[PDB]
């Protein structure tokens, strides 16, 4: 009984180039609770990433929010890398400002 | 306000 | 209107890497307000919402006492569970718990919860009458017989209808500014062409509180489920939530579609139509 994480990478506020915002990675619907979540800037791990306290939904599946303060630009590509026991390899989800 | 969770399975 | 209080705890064994980690979190509706982590340095129940800091020093001592006792109980329960399912002592196992209550607009008791899950699967749950147990499998059936004979549910019932409701009531008042607010969603529609024949319409709902919301697509005023994509409601990180609903439409037919947004912060549901 192991469930794979759903992943959403998005900003707190509508992205404007040159303005401070928050880059979020929402992982949910997973089991067991151990999970590896990084936020990447141009393929490189962002260092000061905070996360929410381990919690869960009605169906007992876990969720976490990983977030970092950032300033989007036109060049800079942001992503979230996720690893879990259910994944054969880490899953990379690119930040799409329209999603 | 938390509950007293004392009983065993 | 109606309000809830929930406590969620997770105990995860890690054989060879010391005792199980215990993490507990408390929520009023969709606002977290406390946490306890057995691996943290403080060894105290910690505040996670500004309005819970107005509780006196005796609350933090009492609540720390309670969450530490639950930490010890669920460590034992992890051992009892191995024995019941005849599992190896070397593997990693998970014991989760949820308890709490639901109150009306008058701050009066509506429903109570007290339930376990072992390795992400329903173990034992207190039924709505607060007198009986829903045991899911054979192992849970053993606990059920033990708890029914010892009349344990009366202790749950006294908590859920009393202490739970009083705490929830006091929290709603102390954090009125936060918890009793309604942040309606800020809505908008975007257009994204696929081919010369197809386009995606994405209906957005942002900055809303509480988390409950419904987004629906209709074509010619008739409900539309086909060609629809709905993401899970997600936290913005500032205490508000976000969600979007999308539909793949034929080109030139965009304006026949409408997005319907239901939120308790709204005086009426909003209807959105693509307007180039």
């Amino acid at each position: 009984i192991q469930r794979t994480p759903k992943i959403q990478v998005y900003s707190r506020h509508p992205a404007e180039n040159g303005k401070s915002n928050f880059l979020n990675c929402y992982v949910s619907g997973f089991h067991p609770s151990d999970i590896e979540v990084d936020l990447l800037k141009n393929g490189e791990r962002i260092e000061k990433v905070e996360h929410s306290d381990l919690s869960f939904s009605k169906d007992w599946s876990f969720y976490l929010l990983y977030y970092t303060e950032f300033t989007p630009t036109e060049k800079d590509e942001y992503a979230c890398r996720v690893n879990h026991v259910t994944l054969s390899q880490p899953k990379i989800v690119k930040w799409d400002r329209d999603m | 306000t938390y509950q007293w969770v004392l009983k065993n399975l | 209107g109606s309000h809830s209080m929930r406590y969620f705890s997770t105990s995860v064994s890690r054989p060879g890497r010391g005792e199980p980690r215990f993490i507990a979190v408390g929520y009023v509706d969709d606002t977290q307000f406390v946490r306890f982590d057995s691996d943290a340095a403080s060894q105290r129940m910690e505040p996670r919402a500004p309005w819970i800091e107005q509780e006196g020093p005796e609350y933090w001592d009492e609540e720390t006492g309670k969450v530490k006792a639950h930490s010890q109980t669920d460590r034992e329960n992890l051992r009892i569970a191995l024995r019941y399912y005849n599992q190896s002592e070397a593997g990693s196992h998970t014991l989760q718990m949820m308890f709490g209550c639901d109150v009306g607009s008058d701050g009066r008791f509506l429903r109570g919860y007290h339930q376990y899950a072992y390795d992400g699967k329903d173990y034992i749950a207190l039924k709505e009458d607060l007198r009986s147990w829903t045991a899911a499998d054979m192992a849970a059936q053993i606990t059920k017989r033990k708890w029914e004979a010892a009349h344990v549910a009366e202790q749950q019932r006294a908590y859920l209808e009393g202490t739970c409701v009083d705490g929830l009531r006091r929290y709603l008042e102390n954090g009125k500014e936060t918890l009793q607010r309604t942040d309606p969603p800020k809505t908008h529609m975007t257009h994204h062409p696929i081919s010369d024949h197809e386009a995606t319409l994405r209906c957005w709902a942002l900055g809303f509180y509480p988390a409950e919301i419904t987004l629906t697509w209709q074509r010619d005023g008739e409900d539309q489920t086909q060609d629809t994509e709905l993401v899970e409601t997600r936290p913005a990180g500032d205490g508000t939530f976000q969600k979007w609903a999308a539909v793949v439409v034929p080109s030139g037919e965009e304006q026949r579609y409408t997005c319907h947004v239901q939120h308790e912060g709204l005086p009426k549901p909003l209807t959105l139509r693509w307007e180039p």
